[PDB]
RNA sequence: CGACUUACCAACCCGAUGCAAACUGCGAAUACCGGAGAAUGUUAUCACGGGAGACACACGGCGGGUGCUAACGUCCGUC
RNA sequence: UCCUCCUAAAGAGUAACGGAGGAGCACGAAGGUUGGCUAAUCCUGGUCGGACAUCAGGAGGUUAGUGCAAUGGCAUAAGCCAGCUUGACUGCGAGCGUGACGGCGCGAGCAGGUGCGAAAGCAGGUCAUAGUGAUCCGGUGGUUCUGAAUGGAAGGGCCAUC
RNA sequence: CCGCCGCCG
RNA sequence: CGGUGAUUGGCGCAGCCUGGUAGCGCACUUCGUUCGGGACGAAGGGGUCGGAGGUUCGAAUCCUCUAUCACCGACCA
């Protein structure tokens, strides 16, 4: 319908419907998030099946993936908004922002990323909650830090 | 049995608060209401929490 | 814009006579030109509704407006407020100009024509025909369209009886089977 | 002595009686803030003086008597209050 | 929190006892002269799940929870987990190996299969009345003797295993059913 | 027995016998049969009572049906206790006051209906009498 | 692809006829609340403070539910 | 237990294992305010199209609708749509209505602080009545109010609340 | 591996 | 007498709980296989939920009334 044509002010590049799952069936990695709403969900939950989710694209009500609020969406999704995948271990791997950025502000944005994964105190954990947490450049550096401050 | 309680945290300094009810299996994303504040005596927007 | 002056001292004249009518005001004068397209098999996708629009953009100057559904019924599998359907509705300069395009060059494209019915009156005045193709107006490309079903036209006109709005349409020529 | 089986029954709930109805009447001298008329729907419409609850409930808004009209071209009863 | 004495849980009601949470299937009522009634309660195991029999007195309720059972939709596997899908609210949701057991070889994807639903997520998971299959490790059936019934095992792609007639032999995709595992026709 | 076809509500009150009656005047036919009594007239009761009279008109002509009973009366089982409940329908009754035009008829002679709601005023437990049409 | 014949049932309306606790385009008698006045009555009024008894009622008149328009039956209103 | 109607006898109240139905909610719009609008169902005409999709016209009159039963109610609309928004705000509240009481219900207006409308004005929830349980104990947040010699804290108190 | 019987003169 | 759960294709049974679809196994029909039949393979037909009335946009499902048929049985004296 209209979201169609109103989720392409949020920045999104290829909106639309199923001429976009022969983009699925060809395994086009240009993508990396899917995000629908909730009409269009006959389209990934009858096609995107197998390929979707060791695709590990996302669709859900758990996380806000699906909402009927596609015009405002992307407009901070798109830009800064880092997903949380599950491992099989105790391991939650995420991404840290350009090396120039302001550093006094990351050091608090690895801060508030406690007060995320401590939102959901999954009532069912073990003894700690998080037990080691060192954030790393990309090969080089490793930099130990605390699960407290 | 359905719709659930929520407690809006006023994002001023005081520890004033307002509760209410919201299903959060329809709309789950936060509410972000501006009403009145009995400390400050302003008219802070209030955000959603537990 | 061409035929409304054309209306203006040559139809009054054929008509202020026939009728023997004491006044300028009481002779009928078409007052709008509805043009409805019910889609109907728009249960299946909304993309079918948006092409359909898109096929009154070419036939009319103007955007349709997509019609909600008034009942829920059974028989369909509607609900309420559903766009079963979308309208246009043209008067004032260019409802002159599509009756211009129409009974010119677009009603004898109708295939296998012969003639419009004359027994498509309400006993009020309002004549209202039905199209079967896109491709008797000129407008569409003839291969931006994937489905035979087209539309009807509404010409409503401030008439009170049938004789009295089947001379209205003769001097237009209207080609009266 | 035998003894049939017996049946039972559905029915048998009904409220507390809401006290529903005219409080003050014609020509009642009342105070600021009493209460005319308790009622569900608008049966008695609000005149002069007279505001309306949201219970529909007709409160006195001035000191006076308590007057009936049937004003309207629907032929509504209104209440108002003539200042005293 | 809900409560259900033995007058009230008739067909379909779950109860919880200790747990593990069973069905009433079908049950009489006998009211009887001098002493107090009771009821036949023919239960119904849900976890392992094979039969349990008790006869309930008038005393006592029982937790009624959960209850759950709807449609949904299988499409995907990895490792040990599986997981589903709803058309109704589209939740995601897990699956595990107690809760998929004699049964993981019959669903393949995309099948209208249910599952119960019960405090994180599933119990069981009932695969559905017709799944279409292919045959992969199959010899070559030759016609035989034969003079009669017979019909030649075969290996299946899911690592089952059917009899099948003579003339399927390599490739042939085929629907079966679930209750039995045997074969009925093969899809054209 | 004439019974009414979904009505309003199935069993209703008892309800007192007062008043008078309304349809005092014989309006369609040439004679009418008024009641006297104040009684009632159970759904058998019209229709045993048309029986014996339909035959004794021979059977051309016209008769009309002034009453319908449209009240439900309750009756409890046998050998059951007071209490526990309303009972259960199982006839109709047309409450008739006094001064109530019963049946009608037209197409008759008057020794022909004379000797005809004399064979249906024994049929009915209330006390009935033989009237005529007047003008206006 | 065309259907004609047509002792039979029947809607919305027109005209007439009835019925209803859970129908109201009409509408009393009493009762009830509010003011004024006359006569009468050991303040019969209301507000406090001390002390109880009682909370199994019954019959008849009227108005009803229920029961079989049965009961010295049962359940309410009022005297 | 609570709600609607009748029984209930023209104020209110009024019983029975008397006649009938419903509730243990929903909503951040379905609330507030401003602006605009008036149905049901038949009839005629009309592409696929039919008893019933949408369009055009009239008769017709609120027989429609009101998040949900039932009575009462509503056109100035409480019925429907849209723009803009959070008054579903804090401290009070003369007064009465209803209850044996615990309690429940209406509340003009004042003070502070907003919303909408040019403005008059309106808003401390939803057309109203059902959607809910007293205390004790226990948990979270705030507030030096107390704090067993003193200075603190623990535990209590107040308030918001589970 | 599997392969039953074939109405009465 | 009361109470409770059923009736669904010729037959036996699901589905109802938590509403948008009526199935499964035989039987039946046709073909192949056999000298023919049974059995076995291939293709296919068959009802629209006991009846009636509500609720609702929509009812086999959710409620109500009877109709029909099973099982619980008529306790203390």
């Amino acid at each position: 319908g209209a979201n169609a044509e109103a989720a392409k002010a949020a920045g999104a590049e290829l909106v639309g419907m199923e001429d976009l799952a022969d983009q699925i069936k060809k395994g086009e990695m240009n993508f990396d998030v899917v995000i629908a709403s909730p009409d269009a969900m006959r389209v990934v939950g009858q096609l995107g099946q197998v390929l979707g989710p060791r695709g590990l694209m996302p669709n859900p009500k758990v996380g806000t993936v699906t909402p009927n609020v596609a015009e405002a969406v992307k407009n901070a999704k798109a830009g800064q908004v880092r997903y949380r995948n599950d491992k099989n271990g105790i391991i939650h791997t995420t991404i840290g922002k350009v090396d120039f950025d302001a550093d006094k502000l990351k050091e608090n944005l690895e801060a508030l990323l406690v007060a995320l994964k401590k939102a959901k105190p999954t009532q069912a954990k073990g003894v700690y909650i998080k037990k080691v947490s060192i954030s790393t450049t990309m090969g080089a550096g490793v930099a130990v830090d605390q699960a407290g401050l | 049995g359905i719709r659930e309680k929520i407690k809006l945290v006023s994002s001023a300094g005081t520890g004033h608060f307002y509760t209410t009810t919201k299903n959060k299996r329809t709309k789950p994303e936060k509410l972000e209401l501006k009403k009145f504040d009995p400390v400050v005596r302003q008219h802070v927007i209030y955000k959603e929490a537990k | 814009a061409k035929l409304h002056d054309y209306y203006k001292d040559e139809v009054v004249k054929k008509l202020m006579t026939e009728f023997n009518y004491n006044s300028v005001m009481q002779v009928p004068r078409v007052e709008k030109i509805t043009l409805n397209m019910g889609v109907g098999e728009a249960i299946a996708d909304k993309k079918l509704l948006d092409n359909a629009a898109a096929d009154l953009a070419a036939i009319s100057g103007q955007k349709p407006l997509i019609t909600k559904a008034r009942k829920s019924v059974a028989g369909f599998k509607i609900r309420q407020g559903y766009p079963i359907g979308c309208k246009v509705t043209l008067r004032g300069e260019r409802m002159w100009e599509f009756f211009e395009r129409l009974i010119t060059i677009a009603v004898p494209r109708i295939r296998d024509f012969r003639g419009l019915s004359a027994k498509s009156f309400d006993g009020r005045g309002n004549y209202s025909m039905g199209v079967r193709e896109q491709i008797i107006f000129p407008e569409i490309d003839y291969d931006k369209v994937d489905r035979v079903r087209g539309l009807d036209i509404t010409i409503t006109t401030t008439a009170k009886s049938d004789e009295e709005g089947r001379a209205l349409l003769a001097a237009f020529d209207f080609p009266f089977r | 002595a035998h003894k049939k089986g017996l049946g039972s029954t559905r029915n048998g709930r009904d409220s507390e009686a809401k006290r529903l109805g005219v409080k003050r009447f014609g020509g009642e001298s009342v105070l600021a803030g009493s209460i005319i008329v308790r009622q569900r729907g608008t049966k008695f419409h609000a005149g002069a003086n007279v505001g309306c609850g949201r219970d529909h409930t007709l409160f006195a808004k001035a000191d006076g008597k308590v007057k009936f009209e049937v004003k309207g071209p629907k032929n509504r009863k209104f209440i108002s209050i003539e200042a005293e | 929190m809900a409560t259900y004495y033995s007058n009230d849980f008739r067909a379909g009601l779950k109860i919880m006892l200790d747990g593990e949470p069973y069905a009433v299937e079908a049950s009489e009522f006998v009211k009887p002269g001098k002493g107090q009634a009771f009821a036949r309660v023919k239960l119904r195991r849900l976890l392992t799940g094979t039969r349990v029999e008790k006869t309930f007195k008038s005393t006592d309720s029982a937790e009624g929870a959960d209850v759950v059972d709807m449609n949904l939709t299988y499409l995907y596997n990895d490792g040990e987990f599986w997981h589903f899908m709803n058309n109704e609210t589209f939740e995601q949701l897990s699956a595990d190996a107690k809760a998929i057991g004699d049964n993981a070889k019959w669903l393949l994807d995309q099948a209208e299969c249910i599952v119960t639903l019960w405090n994180g997520q599933p119990i069981s998971v009932t695969p559905p009345n017709f799944v279409e299959l292919e045959i992969v490790d199959t010899d070559p059936g030759l016609k035989g003797d034969t003079a009669g019934t017979g019909g030649k095992p075969a290996t299946l792609s899911t690592g089952a295993v059917v009899k099948v007639p003579l003339f399927v032999q390599i490739g042939e995709v085929i629907k079966v059913d679930t209750r039995s595992g045997e074969y009925v026709s093969r899809v054209k | 027995m004439l019974q009414p076809k979904r009505t309003k509500f199935r069993k209703m009150h008892k309800g007192r016998n007062r008043g008078l009656a309304q349809g005092t005047d014989v309006s369609f036919g040439s004679f009418g049969l008024k009641a006297v009594g104040r009684g009632r007239l159970t759904a058998r009761q019209i229709e045993a009572a048309r029986r014996a009279m339909t035959r004794a008109v021979k059977r051309q002509g016209k008769i009309w049906i002034r009453v319908f009973p449209d009240k439900p009366i309750t009756e409890k089982p046998l050998a059951v206790r007071m209490g526990k409940g309303k009972g259960n329908v199982e006839y109709w009754v047309a409450l008739i006051q006094p001064g109530k035009v019963l049946y009608e008829m037209d197409g008759v002679p008057e020794e022909l209906a004379r000797e005809a709601f004399k064979l249906a005023a024994a049929k009915l437990p209330i006390k009935t009498t033989f009237v005529t049409k007047t003008v206006m």
